[PDB]
C-alpha cells in the first residue's frame, strides 16, 4: 500500500553503485514528529531525484524508478488525518526502515 | 591549592569529538539529552556536546607542553612525551621514562616522583593494583540552557561533505552554539602520596610533600598554565580542518587554599545568581577564596577582580601561590 | 543537631554510579523501578538512580575531609585518610590510626572516642562482635513523578562510545595478538530532575550505643565519652560535609563526568529532640505533604526550626529562606 | 616556531563546493542563521599547494612524493604500503622517522597510512572563511579567517620529539638543520597566495613566538581587535617573547608592534627573524 | 523460522571479529514495551548495515547476511496486528534470544 | 540433550571462580510462569555470555560454552505451545536444575 | 540406581547441626512430593541453598558438601521423566528425602 515504492526511492540514494550518498534525509525521516517538518523531510529527499536521473545512464543500468504522483498525492490526505503522535511517527519510522534491505537497485 | 573555573564560551561552526562512522562515510558529532524548564514542563532535547573525556584529555596535551619547558621536565612518561593518552595499560608493570630510564610500579611514591604524568591526572596500574585518583575533573560542553531555549529546534547542525580507486565522498556534521563549560582542579595533593596524605611527626597535620617543594611549584604552575591552550581553541578533535572559532563570552574563577565547593556550572540560565550567594557565603562562612571574573557583573559586596582576558587569570593564580 | 534535608536538583549529564560491567566495553548506569499513579492505573518504570551506599560514602569523604583541618583530626582511622570506604575488615582485630597508634576493637567507647569516621558513620567488627548504627542515613536519588510522568517516554540515557588511544615508540596502532591495551569502552549518560532526602541523627555522636545514657541520681544524663569541644568540632565538621555534596561532588567518574550540578529546591529542618522523617522529594506534592509536617508539628511541642530554598511553605511557617546551601549550613552550625 | 594569522578579507564568487549555521550577536536574544562559508579543509589544500609550489624551486626540493607534485594531495590513502618520491625512489611505510627524511608534505602537513597505522598530526591548522557579524549585521562580503601555522616540530618525529643525551631537552632532528630551515622557510612563504578571486585583505593581525603560545582570537567576531590586544598585552607579561604584526590595525599605545603595508614584506619580516 | 535471518544479523553486531558491542539497540529491541520502541530498535539494529557491509572485506570475512526486504513485510503485519503488551514483549525478547548465541561467522 | 548444553551454559553464573555471582537470572528462570518470563529469564541469563568469554581467558579457564543457535532456536517452538503453566515450570526447572551442579568449569 | 544416595548425603546438609541451616520445608516439600512438577521444585529449592553450605563450610573448619555431580541430575531427569504414575512416585520421593535424617560424618 503506496509504502515500497518510497522505500525504493529512499534506498535508492543510500545503495550502492551510485554516488549521492545523503544520510541526512532517510535520518531525519525516522527522527519526525510533526507534519512540517516531516513533509520538508520528503520533500528535500524527492528533490535529489533529478541526480539520480541524470547518474542512472552513467552506469547503464535501469533508471531508478520514481515514485507516481498519485503515490505523492495519497501522503496529503494519509498524513493530513492524523493528530496523535504516535501514530504520526510510525509512518516517519517505517519510511526508513524500509530503506536498508538487500535488493537489486539497477543491474 | 584549590581553583575552580566556569563560564560560557562560543563554539562556532566547529567538529569536536565527532561519534565517529569508522568504515562508513557518516561523521556525526556526539549527541547528549539535556533537561530544559520550558514553560509546560521539564522537555528533554538532544543536542551536541564535548564529553569530558576530551577536555580532559586536551588539558592533559598543555600540561605536557608547558611542562616540557620546565628545567624539571625529565620526570615525565615516554607516552606523555607523544601525548599518549594511556597512563598505564592492562598488562605492563613497568613505566619508561622521558630520560629513558625503567620506572617500577610497586609503590605510589616512586611513581610520583620519577614521573609527572601520573601526579596531575592520576592513574591505574592493574597489574600491580596501584591507582591514584585525577586531580583535574572537567564537565561537557552543553549548549546553555538560555541558548536552547530560544533555538526552538533545527537540530543546531548542519552536515558537509568532503571528497578526496580511493575516490570517496564523506560528510561531516558541524555545529555551533554557546555552550557552557567547567572545570576544577583540586591541585593540593600534586606530589603527595594518596595512602599517607599526612605524616603526623609532632602529632600535629603536615602534608606529605614526596618531592622537592620547587618542583611542587613548578608542576603546580604548569597545571594552571595548561588552561592556557584551553579557552583560546586547542580543544576537541578535528582540529586540522575545523579549527572551532573560539571566543570566551563569560567567565567567573575561585580559587583557595583549602577545600572548597564546586561551582554551579554555566549550563543553565541563571547560574550567576545562584554564584552571587554560593561565593559571597562562602566567603562568610570563613573561606579564603579569591574571585575573578571575566565580562560578567555580581553586583558589590564581593571583592572580585574584573579582568580582560584569561592569561592574567593564569598570571594571578600563579603568583597566589 | 537531628536534621533532615530533602530537595529537588537538576543533575545533568552525569555517569554517576554505573553498573561496573565487569571490565568490558559496555558500563551502564544502574536502573531501578519506581512507582507512578498516571491517572489511568499505577505503573512501574525503570529509570536511573543513585544508590544511597554512594551518597553515604561521599558524604564520609566530605567529613573526612573537612575533619582533617580541624585541630582534633588527630583521632582519624589510618585507612580513612585515603578515603576507603572500608570501615572494619572481616577478621581484623586492630585498627590503625592517623599518627600510626593501635586501637582495640572491644569496648566501642574507646573505639568512638579515638576514631572520627567509625564515631559518626558507624562500623561492624566480626571478631569481637562490636557493632554501631550509623549516624548518617541517605536514601535513593530517583527522578521525580511530576517529570518522570510529563515525559511520556524518553529514555533519557544515551550511551556515548569514548575509547582509548593507544600509540607504541613508533607510532603504529597495534593489532590485538600485540594488545596495545585498546578498548571501547562504552559508557552511558543520563540526566533528568531528581529528589534527595538524607538525614543526619548528629545528636548521638560520641555517644556510646551501650549506654546512651547515664544516671547520676535518678536523672538522665548524656554519656559524652569525648570532649565537648571534640563533639562540637565533629558536629561542625558532619555539617560542613553538605557543602561539597549539593556542589557537584556526588557519584563517580567526576574525572570524566562531573554532573552538570545545581539545586532546584530544599527544604531543611534541624529542631533538638526526635521529630518526624522529612519526606522524600520525589513526589510532586511533596511540599504540601512537609506544609502538614511541620506546621502542626509546632504544635505538638517540637522546636522545629525550618529553612527553605525556593520553596514558598505557605507564610504562617515561620521559615527562614535560605539563599544558598553553605549558608544554610552557617544557620546549622550557629546552633552548634 | 609558532604562527598564529587572524583577519578579514572582503571576498566576491565563492568557490565552496556548502552553509553552515551560525549565530549572530543580537543581543536582543540569540538566533542562529545559514551564511554562505568555505571549508577548511579547502583552505588547508590550498596551502599545501603553495607550499609545493615553494618548495619546488627550493634546490632541496627532492623529497616529495609524486602525488604532491601534480598537486593531488591525498596523501596516504588505504592498502598503500608504500610511497613514490619525485624522483621516483619507493619509499617504506613502516616508521614517521624514515618518511620524514624523504617526505616533505608528509611532514609539514601531517599523514596517515592505515595499512601499517603510521600517524602524524599536522602542523597546519585552518578554521572556516565565515562572514563577520560586524557584515552580517548590515545585510539581515566581508568574511573572517584564522590561521594556525605549528611549525615547531618540522622534521621532529612525534615518536621521540627529544632525546635525552645527558639529561637536557633537545630537539631530535632526523634530517639536515639546513634542510630543516628551508622547509620552514618555504611553509612560511606559502602564505603568499594564501591572501591573494578578487578578494583583497583588509585587516589583519598575526603573532609569532619561538615557545608555546594560545591561538589568536578569530577575526570572525567584531570586538576581535580588542579581544587579541588584550591577549597579547596580557601574554607578554607571563614570559613569553611574542613577535606582533599588523595590517592596517593599530592595537594602542603601550605595545611594541610592526606596522606592514604588504602580505609579502609581512612573510619576509616573518622569515628574516628564522 | 522468519526470525533466524534476521536474528543472524542481529548477532552480527555485537559478537567478536567484527568490533562493533552496541549492547544498546540490542537491549532496547529485547526490552521493548510499545510497538514503537520496538520498531525503533529494530530502525537502530538495521541502520548499521554499510558500516558492516565493506568493513568484513577488509577483516577478511564473508559479507554479513542483511535481513531479506521479504521479512519485513512480515515483521510489519505482525506488528500490526499485536497490541497488547504480552504478545509484543514475547515478540521483542524472541528476536534477541540469540543475539549473544555463538553463529559461525569469519571462519 | 538440548538441556545439557543450555544447563552447562547456565552453571557457569554460579560456580566457583568466574566471579560473577547473578542468582536473580536463576531464580527468574526457575520461578517463570508464563512463556514471557521464561523468554525474557533466558535471555537475561544469555546477556551475560559475553561478559563469560572475556573472563575465561582473564582467569585462564577454558571459554564458556556458549549455546548454538540451533537448540536455542528449537526451544523456542518447543516454548510456543504450551497453554497450561503446568507443562512450562517443569521445563522451566528442568533448564535451571543443572545450574547447581558439580561441573568442571575451570579443571 | 545409586544417585540416590548421592544427592542424599547433599539433602542431609540441611537438617544437621554444624551448619545452623535448618530448612525443613524444601525437605518437607520433596518429601510431599505429589507430583513430578513440583519434586523438581523442591528438589531444585534444595540445590538452591548449594552456594551457601559450600561456601559455609570452609568457615568453620569442615570438608566442602559432596554437591552431587551432573550425572546425577540427568539421572534424576530420566527417572522422572518415565515417571506419569504417583504410585511409584511417592517412593521415590520418599527414597530420596529419607537419607536426608541420617548420621553422617560431615565434621570429624
Amino acid at each position: 500500500g503506496w509504502i515500497r515504492n518510497i522505500g525504493r526511492y529512499l534506498s535508492y540514494l543510500v545503495d550502492d553503485t551510485f554516488e549521492e550518498y545523503a544520510y541526512d534525509v532517510v535520518d531525519g525521516i525516522a527522527k519526525a514528529r510533526t507534519q512540517e517538518e516531516l513533509l520538508e523531510g520528503v520533500y528535500k529527499a524527492l528533490r535529489l531525484a533529478p541526480k539520480l536521473k541524470k547518474k542512472a545512464e552513467s552506469k547503464g543500468c535501469p533508471p531508478p524508478r520514481i515514485p507516481s504522483p498519485e503515490d505523492i498525492e495519497a501522503l496529503e490526505e494519509k498524513v493530513e488525518q492524523l493528530s496523535n503522535p504516535k501514530d504520526l511517527r510510525k509512518l516517519a519510522v517505517s519510511l526508513a526502515l524500509w530503506a536498508f534491505a538487500s535488493w537489486n537497485n539497477c543491474p | 591549592m584549590y581553583v575552580r573555573i566556569s563560564g560560557r564560551i562560543r563554539l562556532n561552526a566547529h567538529s569536536l569529538n565527532a561519534q565517529g562512522g569508522g568504515g562508513t562515510n557518516y561523521i556525526e558529532i556526539t549527541k547528549t539529552k539535556v533537561t530544559v524548564r520550558t514553560e509546560n514542563g521539564w522537555t528533554v532535547v538532544e543536542v551536541p556536546a564535548i564529553t569530558g573525556n576530551m577536555l580532559k584529555h586536551w588539558h592533559f596535551v598543555g600540561f605536557v607542553d608547558y611542562f616540557k619547558t620546565t628545567p624539571y621536565g625529565v620526570n615525565l612518561t615516554e607516552r606523555a612525551l607523544r601525548y599518549n593518552g594511556t597512563r598505564f595499560g592492562q598488562g605492563e608493570t613497568t613505566a619508561t621514562k622521558a630520560n629513558g630510564a625503567t620506572v617500577q610500579l610497586n609503590d605510589e611514591a616512586t611513581i610520583i616522583k620519577e614521573l609527572a604524568d601520573a601526579d596531575v591526572h592520576g592513574f591505574l596500574a592493574p597489574k600491580t593494583g596501584r591507582r591514584r585518583v585525577s586531580l583535574v575533573k572537567a564537565s561537557f560542553i552543553l549548549p546553555t540552557e538560555d541558548f536552547i531555549k530560544e533555538v526552538e529546534g533545527e537540530r543546531l547542525i548542519t552536515a558537509i561533505k568532503h571528497n578526496r580507486t580511493a575516490q570517496m565522498l564523506f560528510s561531516r556534521e558541524y555545529a555551533t552554539g554557546l555552550y557552557g563549560f567547567s572545570i576544577v582542579l583540586d591541585l593540593g595533593l600534586v606530589g603527595i602520596p594518596q595512602g599517607l596524605p599526612v605524616k603526623f611527626e609532632e602529632n600535629q597535620p603536615r602534608p606529605n610533600i614526596v618531592i622537592d617543594p620547587n618542583e611542587r611549584k613548578a608542576r603546580i604552575e604548569s597545571a594552571l598554565k595548561a588552561l592556557i591552550p584551553m579557552l583560546s581553541g586547542y580543544i576537541g578533535a578535528n582540529l586540522a580542518r575545523s579549527f572551532p572559532v573560539f571566543k570566551v563570552e563569560e567567565l567567573v574563577a575561585i580559587a583557595s587554599e583549602g577545600p572548597i565547593p564546586a561551582l554551579v556550572h554555566g549550563f543553565y540560565e541563571d547560574y550567576i545568581e545562584a554564584n552571587r550567594s554560593i561565593i559571597k557565603n562562602a566567603r562568610a562562612l570563613g573561606f579564603n577564596i579569591e574571585v575573578f571574573t571575566y565580562n560578567v557583573d555580581l553586583g558589590e559586596d564581593i571583592e572580585a577582580t574584573k579582568v580582560s582576558s584569561v592569561e592574567e587569570l593564569v598570571a594571578n593564580l600563579v603568583k597566589m601561590v
